[PDB]
């Protein structure tokens, strides 16, 4: 199985007191995808044959 | 080392261990977040705006802008700051 | 998927302590086994020389090897070496190290033939 | 902009790049009509001549440019960008007029 | 072999319906798509929008009310047709054909992909200009 995000993420460090570092998204390099997941329509059939069998 | 000429019953659904196994992780986990910061001041008002892009009207827009008021280090002053997040961590509390 | 690697010397003079030690990967040293070494002069049958155990067992030789013989096992580098000392030109021959275990011997080393030569 | 006859210019368009984008150059001579000259990031049609190199559209954060090598006094067109971005909305309007005259 | 013929008024009264016609050679109104495109003197041109059979008519949400757009199938011509024309509307008009594509930038799947539009061919142009 393949997995990813493609949205490019930037991270912003923000001050919350004295040595307190919180991590937000700053700027989506590029475009403005959806992350997903692939598998291999094949295989997938066949081991799903295989649990039925 | 090997074993021979031996039968014993297993039960993998009545077996100890995995209750074990399931407590040390979950001991575990909160074992490895007591050092990291708390977010107490993080719960404060948003002003939100969808993302910069060219959204269609039915498909919304994931990922939210959000601008909002933030202390610094020192006590006095506090800052503007902007932030994305996604439709599935904030709520529209209740035209702005 | 075990498997056994000697290493040492291949030419070697007689009247000396002669000295191998073969290296385990795929599988564990204490298991049910004996680390075994055996050997076979050239043209000829094999000479099983002895073994050793993973568990507690005292090594146990064939006593044609008048007892120059000791295997010793190293389960901190998954190993365990042969000896041999006061070795003869009569002693040239390929050896082997192995694993008996419920089957008989199923992963050998490669077997390296040992010259004693003067 | 104005170089010398013969030589590679480059003119730049439109609004810095946000996500994926494919511009569409247009050129104009004066009193007559519009004329097309790339219509994909870097692929022009037939029918028109070659050397009109296009920016890449995959890059992010920088300008769409439009070089052309061996200019000549043909190329008196007012030059246009039409900028369509995967992020930014549609562009109803074309992007400024970039004037390339000769000496 | 395709050259568009523009004909228009040229001389509008304020707020009026304006109307233009524009006839084709050889390739006719059903095979492709339309457009109209209007520029003001010194200035940049201004896509009015896109025409076509089947519903495709999306116009230019500039000013989406005043405008409209038609084809004739019969004599083989393309249509504008526009609402009060004020002191801001004279300009030259143009029709022209233009192709579109797909610009694919992630999964074909997930709509992650748009269709862009680029004029080809051109015509003469109509000088519109309004004024009492
Ligand atoms: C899970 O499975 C899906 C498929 O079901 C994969 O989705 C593919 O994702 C890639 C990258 O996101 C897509 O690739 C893009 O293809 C566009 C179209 O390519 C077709 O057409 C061109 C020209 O006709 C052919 O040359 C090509 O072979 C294809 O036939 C391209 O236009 C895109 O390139 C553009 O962007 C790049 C960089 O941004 C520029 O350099 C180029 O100039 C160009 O402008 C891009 O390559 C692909 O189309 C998707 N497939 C489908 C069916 O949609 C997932 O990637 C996969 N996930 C994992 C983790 O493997
Ligand atoms: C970050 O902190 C600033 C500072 O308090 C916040 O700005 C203030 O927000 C209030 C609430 O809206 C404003 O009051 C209202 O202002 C409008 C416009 O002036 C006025 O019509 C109303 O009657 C009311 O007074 C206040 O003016 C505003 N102050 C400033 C300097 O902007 C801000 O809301 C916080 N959040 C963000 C995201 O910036
Ligand atoms: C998941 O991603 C991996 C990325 O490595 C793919 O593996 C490669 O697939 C290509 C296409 O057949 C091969 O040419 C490579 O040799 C593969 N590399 C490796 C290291 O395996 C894999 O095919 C992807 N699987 C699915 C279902 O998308
Ligand atoms: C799986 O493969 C078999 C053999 O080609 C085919 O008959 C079956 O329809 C496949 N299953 C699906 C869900 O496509």
């Amino acid at each position: 199985i393949n997995c990813t995000r493609p949205n490019n993420n930037t991270r912003k460090s923000i001050r919350i007191g004295p040595g307190q570092a919180f991590y937000a998204t700053g700027d989506i390099i590029g475009d403005i995808r959806q992350a997903h997941c692939n598998v291999s329509k094949a295989t997938w059939n066949e081991t799903l044959g295989k649990v039925v069998k | 080392i090997h074993l021979e000429n031996v039968t014993e019953e297993f039960n993998m659904w009545k077996n100890n261990m995995v209750e074990q196994m399931h407590t040390d992780i979950i001991s575990l986990w909160d074992q490895s977040l007591k050092p990291c910061v708390k977010l107490t001041p993080l719960c404060v008002t948003l002003q939100c705006t969808n993302v910069t892009n060219n959204i269609t009207d039915d498909m919304r827009g994931e990922l939210k802008n959000c601008s909002f008021n933030m202390t610094t280090e020192l006590r006095d002053k506090k800052q503007k700051v902007y932030s994305l997040f996604y439709r599935l961590d904030v709520v529209q509390i209740n035209s702005n | 998927q075990v498997q056994l690697v000697e290493s040492g010397p291949g030419l070697v003079r007689p009247s000396e302590t002669l000295s191998l030690t073969c290296a385990v990967s795929g599988a564990s040293i204490r298991t049910k086994a004996w680390w075994s070494w055996i050997r076979q002069p050239p043209g000829k049958g094999l000479e099983w020389i002895g073994y050793v155990s993973g568990g507690w067992d005292l090594p146990n030789y064939n006593p044609s090897l008048k007892n120059r013989v000791i295997i010793l096992k190293d389960t901190s580098l998954n190993q365990f070496s042969l000896r041999l000392t006061s070795v003869t030109a009569a002693d040239t021959a390929l050896y082997y190290c192995a694993r008996e275990g419920p089957e008989d011997f199923d992963v050998w080393g490669p077997g390296f033939l040992v010259t004693v030569s003067s | 902009v104005s170089v010398a006859p013969g030589q590679t210019a480059r003119i730049t368009c439109g609004e810095e790049s946000l996500g994926s984008r494919s511009v569409i150059w247009y050129q104009q001579r004066p009193g007559q009509a519009p004329s097309l000259i790339i219509y994909n990031n870097n692929d022009r049609p037939s029918g028109i001549p070659d050397r009109f190199s296009g920016s890449p559209g995959s890059t992010f954060g920088t300008t769409a440019t439009l070089t052309i090598t061996s200019v000549e006094a043909g190329d008196e067109a007012d030059y246009y960008c039409h900028i369509w971005d995967s992020r930014r909305p549609t562009n109803w309007v074309f992007g400024e007029g970039t004037t390339l005259i000769v000496l | 072999q395709v050259h568009l013929q523009e004909s228009g008024p040229g001389l509008v009264k304020p707020s009026e319906t304006l109307s233009l016609t524009c006839n084709v050679s050889g390739t006719l109104v059903r095979d492709n798509y339309w457009s109209w495109i209007r520029q003001p003197l010194g200035k940049q041109p201004e896509w009015i929008g896109y025409v076509h059979d089947s519903g495709d008519t999306n116009y230019n949400p500039s000013l989406k009310s005043r405008v409209h757009l038609s084809l004739d199938k019969s004599k083989n011509l393309v249509s504008l047709r526009l609402t009060g024309v004020t002191a801001a509307d004279s300009a030259i008009y143009y029709c022209a054909t233009t192709k579109h594509g797909r610009r694919i930038y992630g999964v074909v799947a997930f709509k992650e992909w748009f269709t862009y539009f680029y004029m080809d061919v051109w015509g003469k142009g109509t000088s519109v200009t309004v004024s009492s």
